[PDB]
RNA sequence: GACCCUGUUGAGCUUGACUCUAGUUUGACAUUGUGAAAAGACAUAGGAGGUGUAGAAUAGGUGGGAGCUUCGGCGCCAGUGAAAUACCACUACUCCUAUUGUUUUUUUACUUAUUCAAUUGAAGACAUUGUCAGGUGGGGAGUUCCUUUAGUCCCUCGAAAUUUGAGGCUAGAGGAGAAAAGUUACCACAGGGAUAACUGGCUUGUGGCGGCCAAGCGUUCAUAGCGACGUCGCUUUUUGGAUGUCGGCUCUUCCUAUCAUACCGAAGCAGAAUUCGGUAAGCGUUGGAUUGUUCACCCACUAAUAGGGAACGUGGACCGUCGUGAGACAGGUUA
């Protein structure tokens, strides 16, 4: 955004919302991994017992 | 390290005399009988005591750099400038002082001319264009410049408005690291 | 092993084959292993109290009223102020801009308190590059006598002239002389100062080129070219004076060719040279002798500075009285 | 193997950072930004459009060079350089800004176009050069254009 | 100082209470002699402590910042006078009433700047009277914890580390005991589940809680990253040294074999007991685990003085 | 407007010749001595040493040498070291002492020098003086070789436990004269030149750089070469605040890029509550805290309180005067 501020034509604007929206892809794409691991660990842990050690 | 001559000599004194209230003091024998002489290498103007200035004659002309003080530059028109460098002798006896507050001391250093909203006291009989040398609440000398308006018209502007000129300021020391 | 110590500490710190042997020689290999951390990690910063336009306790007053920690630093120094944090920049105060107070390194300072700088007394110094030693020793004769100051290369002149002219010298004349010719321009002086051009093993936190990029070659020419700048320190003082006069070396390097070889060798060539106490306030003696070479033993009085006892950097002092 | 030799590089860095850590004054000087508004108070201005790499951080420019002024978010101090021997590409810091071909008065403020040569600090990479010594400082052409993408992209001129 | 999780810092206050002040129980028949302050964050912190005791049957007064006039009067009053034995503030409210010589103080909530602490125990163990002051620290309130160590100057221990540690000059951390903890955090989740408006407190106080972590001024990265060093440290989780020698010896011929338990790794997560199952093969091989010399004279130090 | 140019002014940048010399300066040598007191250096004659590391160690060094041998201590050996101890054989530095002396300084005086008053008194061996050997010389008088690079690794001076550094020599390339000159994608001022002005099948959701792979086409063929999708390295990783003039409200109408309400497809979607997607504009579509103002976040209500369009809907401008290291004007008339 601090880029885009001091910009001066609209392909100078394009070229810098598509490299921040790229950039941001880029790194979501990496986080491919740990992501299928959460979405794993989720479906177990709503699927666990209802233990309450108090009682 | 050519002194200098007559036309030469009579404009490093006049532009000093703008800003220098005892003309004397400079160019008087001290204790040990020597005396504080003018010398200028590579068109910029050196103020010196005479005994480090006749050993100073060893070093060959376009091979020393510098030599005590630094009064000034002559220019290629023969006019004459001042400089941060003559400000040690320039604030020591000066004539017209200003003094501003530290959150417009900080801009002297920046190198904004002063404005009205940051003097700390004033001092009478200015002319409408007059040297003056600023300093802060603890007589630092900041800098040297001329008083944009006279003695009644610089405070009848604005509290925005330009009350001395910028001239020189210590910042410049900053520059050549 | 002391080969597999060799190559471990070469691997880890990314030093040289050589240098580290030669560093792993001068110190005990716990003492080794502690100068190790020290050099490699950033060194305190240090501030220097023109003594011309405040001194040390108003400065001081009006740092902290500007937001900056300080501290005085030692029984040492009367002139010396440690900073811990600082909110505006060390260089934009407006004390600075006047001249009150110079960034320094504590190396700077010892080689000046070591020399004994009197008032209308001709002084020296042969390589004044940053010019913090310069202004130090003006601020010791009160603005009288001559400095003549020295440095080989136009680009550190501009800093050199920059901060006199700030400091307020008045009293100093900078020269771009190569320092062995320097005795054929003038000679004659009370108290003269080097600060050779060195190996900079002392320092490697400002220049950490050192790890590697110093080799057998360059440890043959750079102790040699001292030889020529120390033999000239000699050659250009008074045998007498009024007030007598006083050489004083100083090399911002740990190495044993750079340092204590090249002391014995001017002190041989030269017999009008003694050496006596250099009234710096500690330190640790040189070595007699470090391998299978012996010298003269008035070594035991110069003083070695060295980062893992004292948060300084790596340091020799030494020195020499002119007889004849 | 260019993941062991940026992997080598990485764990360098990292020993170093956090093992020997130690506290210093280190402040970042105010910008010239506000110096400029500051010295405006005491389209008349001319502000650079173009990324810049500048050095140390709060200084004073040349009288010739002081009506320009360059913002803080248009500073680069670190560009992504290609070695085309061993084929790694890492981040190193920018020294200086050496030539820019398309204009000499670029040059003097260091703003970073395309094909414009600065100097790279190739202290992590460790090549021998001759004589046994380690190398400080290459030759390297930025071959992107910073003004449009905001990464700065180089190749080491080796 | 006490390690408490977030879920169990109700019970831990009702532990000191009971056990470790031996606080008596409804209105006492010039502070009375046990006369224990608590100090928390958020008035809505005040509202859920002061409610729950009266449900406990403690005698409790409380004082926050937004108080009625008239309101701060008689709870500061009975006080004053002894006809209550809890206190209630914040900060600001302590720092505006009057208090006289205390006896206990107790730290619900950690103080972020170390001279926080300074202020709040320099209400008690005054004039050479003898105090104390517990505190309930966390895991999150860890590192705030050892800036505090560095602002004293004292020694940290880690639970029993030392046979004999000084209360009174080294900071002793530890754990609680652990059968008494449950008892009484079961009190707390049975009145919960019974009582709405302790249970609509609770939840206010939930989400005025998540604003203060949000906005509090965060710890330095020294005290940072040795905060997670002590957290790995098996000194964290033992047994405080208050609770005695006697307490710690059955303590440890079970967590000796107990501590085996939480130190395990699985070597096959249950998604491997398919595309997730070779993602799951993934991660393991990409994050498997990686293979005085000073005179005192001068020595110029990085740190003040 | 940007942008180009011309003149003046600043910031520079490169120059501004050679030989003696005024001036000025460093060192050396003399007048410039006579005592005392000290101190130092060397001249000889004696006495005693020595702990960087490691090695058990207060290792000068060096020639050899493996019991020379009184005890078999010490040896041999083993370590440890750059160097190793037994044994005899040599000679260095330092610190003291002495006299078996040459001296050099400092201090203290005196005048036996030297300088003033005088034309005999004071200073006083200080200055001062002169001669050699130098440095500089924008000044005075005349006059019209260096730079870049390599080699002889040859000669000279240095330095190093054997190899370096600095000079010499040689060879590839360059050359009206202290009054002032050439240059800048530079600054301030004054002036000249150039486009009447922007978009109108514009815009949106997926980054750049280098490498590997690669169907085809091509200078004659997938190799003169252009080259997508992927993948690798950098950004980027092993412990959870940003926003200038504007609004604010009502009302009309439209788009859908749909927040709600209707319908479906999918998800460990048990129920409940949801999440993602698709058809859908029929019908509805908030505040509060904070703010210069908004968004983000937080809190409350509601079915939800979506986003946009309507030629972005309807109710100064110079000029003159004085300044010039900067600045202005109860200065003007006019747009």
């Amino acid at each position: 955004v601090r880029l885009l501020k001091y910009a001066q034509s609209l392909y100078q604007c394009k070229q810098l919302k598509r490299a921040a929206l790229g950039r941001m892809a880029t790194l979501i794409k990496r986080l491919k991994d740990p992501l299928i691991y959460l979405d794993q660990v989720r479906q177990h842990l709503a699927r666990l017992p209802d233990i309450n050690p108090t009682t | 390290m050519r002194p200098l001559t007559d036309q030469e000599m009579k404009i490093v004194l006049d532009k000093l005399a703008n800003y220098m209230t005892d003309l004397k003091s400079l160019i008087a024998p001290l204790e040990d009988g020597d005396r504080y002489v003018f010398r200028m290498q590579k068109d910029r103007v050196y103020y010196v005591k005479l005994s480090i200035a006749n050993i100073a004659t060893c070093v060959a002309r376009d091979k020393l750099l510098s030599l005590g003080t630094c009064l000034g530059k002559m220019t290629k028109s023969g006019k004459f400038r001042l400089h941060i460098t003559a400000l040690p002798i320039l604030a020591q006896n000066a004539r017209y002082k200003i003094w501003v507050k530290d959150n417009g001391a900080q801009p002297f250093l920046y190198g904004s001319n002063i404005v009205k909203a940051h003097v700390g006291r004033w001092t009478e009989d200015c002319p409408e264009h007059s040297g003056c040398v600023v300093y802060n609440m603890a007589d630092i000398p900041l800098g040297f410049g001329v008083t944009a308006r006279s003695t009644a018209e610089a405070r009848r502007l604005d509290p925005t408005g330009i009350v001395c000129f910028r001239q020189a300021d210590c910042g410049e020391y900053l520059r050549d690291e | 092993y002391t080969n597999q110590l060799l190559k471990d500490i070469c691997a880890y710190y990314g030093y040289n084959e050589y240098l580290a042997e030669k560093l792993l020689n001068l110190f005990p290999p716990r003492e080794a292993f502690a100068f190790f951390e020290a050099n490699e990690t950033p060194r305190p910063v240090v501030i220097r109290t023109n003594t011309l336009r405040t001194h040390r306790r108003d400065l001081a007053q009006a740092l902290i009223n500007r937001g900056v920690t300080l501290e005085p630093v030692g029984k040492w120094s009367k002139v010396g102020l440690q900073v811990f944090d600082s909110k505006v920049p060390l260089g934009a105060t407006p004390e600075y801009l006047a001249g009150h107070y110079i960034l320094q390194a504590a190396s700077s300072f010892l080689p000046v308190m070591a020399l004994c700088p009197q008032e209308n007394e001709r002084c020296l110094d042969m390589a004044a590059a940053p010019g913090g030693k310069t202004t130090h020793m003006a601020a010791l004769m009160k603005n009288t006598g001559v400095i003549f100051a020295n440095d080989p290369s136009k680009s550190r002149a501009k800093g050199l002239i920059g901060n006199i002219h700030r400091l307020g010298v008045r009293n100093t004349i900078v020269c771009n002389y190569d320092a062995r010719e320097f005795p054929r321009v003038i000679g004659g002086f009370d108290r003269v100062l080097l600060d050779a051009p060195c190996s900079g093993t002392g320092v490697i936190c400002k220049d950490p080129s050192v790890k590697t990029n110093r080799d057998a070659k360059d440890f043959m020419q750079l102790p040699h070219t001292q030889k020529q700048l120390l033999l000239a320190a000699i050659d250009s003082c008074n045998h007498a004076s009024k007030t007598g006069g006083y050489i004083v070396y100083s090399t911002c390097s740990v190495c044993v060719e750079e340092n204590e070889e090249v002391v014995n060798y001017a002190l041989s060539r030269r017999p009008n040279v003694k050496l006596v106490e250099t009234g710096l306030p500690f330190g640790k003696e040189g070595f007699t002798s470090y391998m299978g070479k012996t010298f003269h033993p008035s070594l035991k009085l110069t003083r070695r500075f060295y980062p893992h006892l004292y948060n300084v950097d790596g340091f020799f002092v030494a020195k020499f009285k002119k007889i004849g | 193997t260019a993941k062991a030799l940026s992997s080598q590089i990485k764990n360098k860095r990292a020993e170093k950072a956090a093992r020997f850590s130690v506290p210093i004054p280190k402040v970042r000087g105010i910008s010239e930004e506000e110096m400029f508004k500051v010295v405006k108070t005491g389209g008349w201005k001319r502000i650079v459009t173009k990324p810049t790499f500048v050095g140390p951080d709060f200084t004073r420019r040349p009288v010739k060079y002081e009506r320009f002024i360059r913002p803080m978010g248009l500073r680069y101090k670190k560009a992504n350089v290609t070695h085309p021997t061993l084929n790694v590409t890492v981040q190193l810091p920018i020294l200086s800004v050496k030539k820019n071909p398309s204009n000499p008065l670029y040059t003097q403020l260091g703003v970073l176009t395309k094909g414009t040569i600065i100097e790279v600090n190739v202290s992590d990479l460790g090549i021998v050069t001759a004589s046994g010594k380690i190398a400080w400082g290459r030759y390297a052409q930025i071959t992107n254009n910073p003004e449009n993408d905001g990464c700065v992209n180089a190749v080491l001129l080796v | 100082f006490f390690s408490v999780k977030s879920g169990e810092k109700e019970g831990a206050l009702l532990h000191i209470l009971y056990d470790i002040i031996k606080m008596p129980l409804g209105d006492p028949p010039k502070p009375t002699e046990h006369s224990t302050i608590i100090f928390t964050a958020t008035k809505h912190h005040v509202e859920y402590i002061s409610n729950l005791l009266r449900l406990a049957g403690f005698s409790v007064s409380y004082v926050y910042g937004s108080l009625d006039q008239t309101a701060r009067k008689i709870q500061v009053d009975n006080f004053r006078r002894g006809r209550t034995n809890i206190l209630v503030v914040t900060d600001v409210a302590a720092r505006g009433i009057d208090i006289p010589v205390l006896a206990n103080v107790i730290n619900y909530d950690f103080p972020p700047q170390p001279k926080i602490f300074v202020h709040r125990v320099g209400r008690t163990a005054r004039a050479g009277q003898r105090g104390w002051a517990y505190a309930l620290v966390r895991e999150s309130d860890l590192p705030y914890l050892l800036d505090l160590q560095l602002f004293l100057g004292r020694r940290l221990v880690l639970g029993r580390e030392e046979k004999d540690p000084s209360f009174a000059r080294d900071i002793v951390v530890g754990s609680l005991k652990r059968v008494e903890l449950e008892n009484n955090v079961e009190w707390v989740n049975k009145v919960l589940h019974e009582n709405e408006d302790i249970g609509a407190l609770k939840r206010v106080t939930a989400k005025a809680e998540k604003l203060y972590m949000k906005t509090r001024n965060p710890a330095s990265s020294q005290s940072a990253k040795r905060a997670r060093e002590v957290i790995v440290s098996k000194g964290w989780g033992q047994l405080h040294a208050i609770f005695g020698e006697e307490a710690a010896n059955e303590e440890q011929v079970r967590d000796n074999l107990l501590s085996k338990i939480t130190g395990y790794k699985p070597q096959e997560t249950i998604f491997e007991i398919n595309k997730a199952a070779e993602a799951v093969r993934s991660f393991r091989q990409r994050i498997g685990p990686r293979k005085s010399f000073a005179d005192p004279e001068v020595y110029m130090s990085y740190t003040p003085r």
